[PDB]
Protein backbone atom coordinates (compact mmCIF):
# COMPACT_ATOMS: atom_id res chain seq x y z
CA UNK A 1 0.00 0.00 0.00
CA UNK A 2 1.40 3.26 -0.93
CA UNK A 3 1.28 5.52 1.60
CA UNK A 4 -0.71 8.91 0.01
CA UNK A 5 0.44 12.00 1.73
CA UNK A 6 -3.45 13.35 0.73
CA UNK A 7 -5.06 13.72 3.46
CA UNK A 8 -2.22 15.34 5.37
CA UNK A 9 -2.42 18.10 2.66
CA UNK A 10 -6.11 18.94 2.68
CA UNK A 11 -5.66 21.27 6.09
CA UNK A 12 -3.04 23.75 4.19
CA UNK A 13 -5.02 23.84 1.42
CA UNK A 14 -5.83 26.97 -0.62
CA UNK A 15 -8.13 27.97 -3.80
CA UNK A 16 -5.69 28.82 -6.61
CA UNK A 17 -6.63 28.80 -10.74
CA UNK A 18 -4.22 26.14 -12.56
CA UNK A 19 -3.67 27.10 -16.87
CA UNK A 20 -2.07 26.13 -19.46
CA UNK A 21 -1.29 27.28 -22.84
CA UNK A 22 -1.72 25.34 -25.45
CA UNK A 23 -0.22 28.03 -28.28
CA UNK A 24 -1.73 28.21 -31.64
CA UNK A 25 0.17 29.36 -34.84
CA UNK A 26 -0.56 29.77 -38.26
CA UNK A 27 2.23 31.60 -40.99
CA UNK A 28 4.51 31.50 -37.72
CA UNK A 29 2.33 34.11 -35.95
CA UNK A 30 1.61 33.62 -32.09
CA UNK A 31 -1.57 33.09 -30.45
CA UNK A 32 -2.40 31.63 -27.08
CA UNK A 33 -5.50 30.23 -26.07
CA UNK A 34 -5.96 29.28 -22.47
CA UNK A 35 -7.32 26.30 -19.96
CA UNK A 36 -7.73 27.23 -16.71
CA UNK A 37 -9.20 25.39 -13.77
CA UNK A 38 -10.15 25.97 -10.12
CA UNK A 39 -7.57 23.33 -8.47
CA UNK A 40 -6.67 22.88 -4.70
CA UNK A 41 -3.18 23.13 -3.67
CA UNK A 42 -1.07 24.62 -0.98
CA UNK A 43 1.46 27.44 -1.37
CA UNK A 44 4.80 28.21 0.88
CA UNK A 45 7.69 30.63 -0.53
CA UNK A 46 10.21 28.72 -2.60
CA UNK A 47 12.84 31.24 -2.95
CA UNK A 48 13.01 34.10 -0.71
CA UNK A 49 12.77 36.33 -3.58
CA UNK A 50 15.49 38.98 -3.90
CA UNK A 51 16.31 41.85 -5.89
CA UNK A 52 18.81 41.13 -8.94
CA UNK A 53 21.24 43.04 -10.69
CA UNK A 54 21.07 44.05 -14.21
CA UNK A 55 20.62 47.20 -16.51
CA UNK A 56 17.25 47.39 -14.48
CA UNK A 57 16.79 45.31 -11.06
CA UNK A 58 14.08 42.77 -11.15
CA UNK A 59 12.22 40.61 -9.07
CA UNK A 60 10.21 37.48 -9.26
CA UNK A 61 8.60 35.84 -6.37
CA UNK A 62 8.64 32.20 -5.87
CA UNK A 63 6.03 30.09 -4.54
CA UNK A 64 6.14 26.00 -4.70
CA UNK A 65 2.42 24.68 -4.86
CA UNK A 66 1.10 20.99 -3.35
CA UNK A 67 -1.40 19.84 -5.00
CA UNK A 68 -3.43 16.64 -5.27
CA UNK A 69 -4.00 17.36 -9.08
CA UNK A 70 -0.98 17.02 -11.56
CA UNK A 71 0.95 19.51 -12.52
CA UNK A 72 2.88 19.95 -15.84
CA UNK A 73 5.75 22.07 -16.20
CA UNK A 74 3.88 24.56 -18.97
CA UNK A 75 1.42 25.59 -16.50
CA UNK A 76 0.81 28.49 -14.53
CA UNK A 77 -1.00 28.88 -10.93
CA UNK A 78 -2.40 32.13 -9.81
CA UNK A 79 -3.39 32.54 -6.12
CA UNK A 80 -2.66 36.22 -5.49
CA UNK A 81 -2.39 38.81 -8.31
CA UNK A 82 0.41 36.91 -10.53
CA UNK A 83 0.55 33.58 -11.74
CA UNK A 84 3.41 31.75 -12.06
CA UNK A 85 5.35 29.25 -14.13
CA UNK A 86 5.91 26.07 -12.83
CA UNK A 87 9.34 26.01 -13.74
CA UNK A 88 11.68 24.30 -11.04
CA UNK A 89 12.38 22.11 -8.61
CA UNK A 90 9.05 20.56 -8.57
CA UNK A 91 8.33 16.59 -7.90
CA UNK A 92 5.62 14.00 -8.78
CA UNK A 93 4.53 12.05 -5.70
CA UNK A 94 2.11 11.27 -8.32
CA UNK A 95 1.61 7.70 -6.88
CA UNK A 96 2.27 8.48 -3.57
CA UNK A 97 -1.30 11.13 -3.96
CA UNK A 98 0.47 14.76 -4.37
CA UNK A 99 2.95 16.44 -6.46
CA UNK A 100 5.30 19.65 -5.83
CA UNK A 101 6.46 22.26 -7.84
CA UNK A 102 8.43 26.01 -6.96
CA UNK A 103 6.83 29.00 -8.97
CA UNK A 104 8.22 31.69 -11.25
CA UNK A 105 6.00 34.91 -11.57
CA UNK A 106 5.35 36.00 -14.81
CA UNK A 107 5.83 39.62 -14.70
CA UNK A 108 3.37 39.47 -17.83
CA UNK A 109 -0.27 40.32 -16.64
CA UNK A 110 -2.11 37.06 -15.92
CA UNK A 111 -3.38 35.06 -18.89
CA UNK A 112 -7.29 35.63 -17.96
CA UNK A 113 -8.37 34.50 -21.79
CA UNK A 114 -6.54 36.06 -24.52
CA UNK B 1 10.81 42.55 -36.23
CA UNK B 2 10.03 40.28 -39.13
CA UNK B 3 13.15 39.02 -40.61
CA UNK B 4 13.66 36.34 -38.04
CA UNK B 5 10.09 35.04 -39.04
CA UNK B 6 10.93 35.47 -42.87
CA UNK B 7 13.97 33.19 -42.22
CA UNK B 8 11.29 30.64 -40.89
CA UNK B 9 9.44 31.23 -43.49
CA UNK B 10 12.00 30.25 -45.82
CA UNK B 11 13.05 27.43 -43.77
CA UNK B 12 9.17 26.49 -43.54
CA UNK B 13 8.77 25.93 -46.96
CA UNK B 14 11.67 24.55 -48.47
CA UNK B 15 11.94 21.47 -46.45
CA UNK B 16 8.27 21.25 -46.76
CA UNK B 17 7.95 21.24 -43.13
CA UNK B 18 6.23 21.55 -40.55
CA UNK B 19 4.96 24.66 -38.81
CA UNK B 20 4.40 23.55 -35.12
CA UNK B 21 8.00 22.07 -35.08
CA UNK B 22 10.09 25.12 -36.14
CA UNK B 23 10.37 27.14 -33.12
CA UNK B 24 12.06 30.46 -33.10
CA UNK B 25 15.17 30.74 -30.64
CA UNK B 26 15.90 31.62 -26.73
CA UNK B 27 12.35 32.09 -26.23
CA UNK B 28 10.60 29.49 -24.05
CA UNK B 29 9.04 26.46 -25.66
CA UNK B 30 9.84 22.93 -23.92
CA UNK B 31 11.57 20.79 -26.56
CA UNK B 32 9.39 17.66 -25.48
CA UNK B 33 10.28 14.04 -27.22
CA UNK B 34 14.20 14.87 -27.98
CA UNK B 35 13.03 12.46 -31.91
CA UNK B 36 10.89 15.28 -33.21
CA UNK B 37 13.12 17.16 -35.03
CA UNK B 38 12.67 20.63 -34.23
CA UNK B 39 14.33 23.50 -35.97
CA UNK B 40 15.04 26.31 -34.24
CA UNK B 41 16.08 30.00 -36.08
CA UNK B 42 18.56 31.14 -33.82
CA UNK B 43 19.00 34.77 -33.91
CA UNK B 44 21.33 35.42 -30.81
CA UNK B 45 23.95 36.75 -33.41
CA UNK B 46 24.36 40.36 -33.18
CA UNK B 47 23.10 41.89 -36.50
CA UNK B 48 25.40 44.80 -37.58
CA UNK B 49 23.78 47.61 -40.05
CA UNK B 50 25.68 48.71 -43.44
CA UNK B 51 23.95 51.48 -44.23
CA UNK B 52 20.97 53.95 -43.96
CA UNK B 53 19.21 54.46 -46.78
CA UNK B 54 16.69 57.82 -47.18
CA UNK B 55 14.36 57.58 -50.43
CA UNK B 56 11.96 60.66 -51.47
CA UNK B 57 8.58 60.12 -52.85
CA UNK B 58 7.11 63.46 -55.07
CA UNK B 59 3.31 62.68 -55.61
CA UNK B 60 2.25 60.39 -52.85
CA UNK B 61 4.47 62.55 -51.33
CA UNK B 62 6.27 60.97 -48.36
CA UNK B 63 9.65 59.62 -47.90
CA UNK B 64 11.21 56.36 -47.08
CA UNK B 65 13.94 55.76 -44.50
CA UNK B 66 15.99 52.60 -45.23
CA UNK B 67 18.63 50.53 -43.28
CA UNK B 68 20.18 47.74 -44.72
CA UNK B 69 21.57 45.09 -42.24
CA UNK B 70 23.05 41.76 -41.84
CA UNK B 71 23.22 39.03 -39.08
CA UNK B 72 24.46 35.52 -38.95
CA UNK B 73 21.11 33.62 -37.98
CA UNK B 74 22.38 29.92 -37.48
CA UNK B 75 20.10 27.00 -37.58
CA UNK B 76 20.02 24.10 -34.79
CA UNK B 77 18.21 20.80 -35.41
CA UNK B 78 16.95 18.70 -33.57
CA UNK B 79 15.60 15.20 -32.97
CA UNK B 80 16.58 11.34 -34.28
CA UNK B 81 16.51 13.09 -37.93
CA UNK B 82 18.99 16.14 -37.03
CA UNK B 83 21.41 14.82 -39.40
CA UNK B 84 19.46 14.56 -42.16
CA UNK B 85 17.72 18.12 -41.46
CA UNK B 86 20.82 19.39 -41.45
CA UNK B 87 22.38 18.23 -45.05
CA UNK B 88 19.08 17.83 -47.00
CA UNK B 89 18.77 21.87 -45.98
CA UNK B 90 22.84 22.66 -46.48
CA UNK B 91 22.51 21.64 -49.39
CA UNK B 92 18.88 22.90 -51.17
CA UNK B 93 19.64 25.64 -49.88
CA UNK B 94 21.02 27.21 -53.47
CA UNK B 95 19.00 25.12 -55.46
CA UNK B 96 15.35 26.17 -57.42
CA UNK B 97 13.27 25.45 -54.94
CA UNK B 98 14.70 27.96 -51.95
CA UNK B 99 15.57 30.44 -54.35
CA UNK B 100 12.44 30.39 -56.10
CA UNK B 101 9.87 30.62 -52.58
CA UNK B 102 11.71 33.10 -51.03
CA UNK B 103 10.01 35.47 -53.34
CA UNK B 104 8.53 38.16 -51.26
CA UNK B 105 10.47 37.63 -48.30
CA UNK B 106 12.74 40.97 -47.65
CA UNK B 107 15.55 39.04 -46.81
CA UNK B 108 18.49 38.14 -48.96
CA UNK B 109 19.90 34.69 -48.77
CA UNK B 110 23.63 33.54 -48.38
CA UNK B 111 25.56 29.85 -48.81
CA UNK B 112 25.66 27.99 -46.09
CA UNK B 113 28.60 28.79 -44.21
CA UNK B 114 30.02 26.24 -42.01
CA UNK B 115 27.62 23.07 -39.72
CA UNK B 116 28.89 21.32 -36.19
CA UNK B 117 26.98 18.69 -34.92
CA UNK B 118 27.68 20.44 -31.51
CA UNK B 119 25.05 17.96 -29.01
CA UNK B 120 22.96 19.20 -26.08
CA UNK B 121 23.74 17.72 -22.65
CA UNK B 122 20.39 16.47 -21.93
CA UNK B 123 21.30 15.48 -18.16
CA UNK B 124 23.41 12.13 -18.52
CA UNK B 125 21.97 12.03 -22.39
CA UNK B 126 23.14 13.57 -25.47
CA UNK B 127 20.20 14.43 -28.16
CA UNK B 128 21.15 15.17 -31.46
CA UNK B 129 21.78 19.01 -32.64
CA UNK B 130 23.22 20.51 -35.30
CA UNK B 131 24.19 23.73 -36.16
CA UNK B 132 24.29 25.11 -39.64
CA UNK B 133 25.69 28.96 -40.05
CA UNK B 134 24.88 31.31 -42.83
CA UNK B 135 24.88 35.12 -42.87
CA UNK B 136 21.39 36.85 -43.77
CA UNK B 137 21.00 40.22 -45.20
CA UNK B 138 17.77 42.42 -45.26
CA UNK B 139 17.09 45.90 -44.91
CA UNK B 140 14.12 47.14 -42.86
CA UNK B 141 12.04 50.21 -43.50
CA UNK B 142 9.56 53.18 -42.58
CA UNK B 143 7.93 55.38 -44.14
CA UNK B 144 7.24 59.03 -42.72
CA UNK B 145 4.59 61.70 -44.09
CA UNK B 146 7.19 64.89 -44.34
CA UNK B 147 6.40 67.40 -47.19
CA UNK B 148 8.41 68.94 -49.87
CA UNK B 149 9.11 72.70 -51.11
CA UNK B 150 7.28 74.14 -54.43
CA UNK B 151 8.89 77.09 -54.43
CA UNK B 152 11.78 79.36 -52.27
CA UNK B 153 11.74 83.37 -51.86
CA UNK B 154 14.48 85.36 -51.00
CA UNK B 155 16.50 88.07 -50.88
CA UNK B 156 20.13 88.99 -52.30
CA UNK B 157 22.55 91.98 -51.41
CA UNK B 158 25.95 93.36 -52.68
CA UNK B 159 28.35 96.21 -52.21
Amino acid sequence: MLPNMRSALKMFEQSVLLKSVETIRVDFVDDIIITATPIRAVVQVADKKKLNLDSLDWSKQYIWVHSGSKMEIGQFIEWHGKDFKLVAAGDDYSDYGYNAWYGEETLKPVLVSS
Amino acid sequence: SQSIINVARYIRDLLDYDENLIQFDRKNTQQSDTVTGYIVVNGSGVQNVLSHGSSYDGDAEIMEYSKSESRLITLEFYGSDAYENAELFSLLNQSQKAKEVSRGLGLTIYNVSQATDVKQLLGYQYGNRVHVDFNIQYCPSVYVETLRVDASEFEILVD
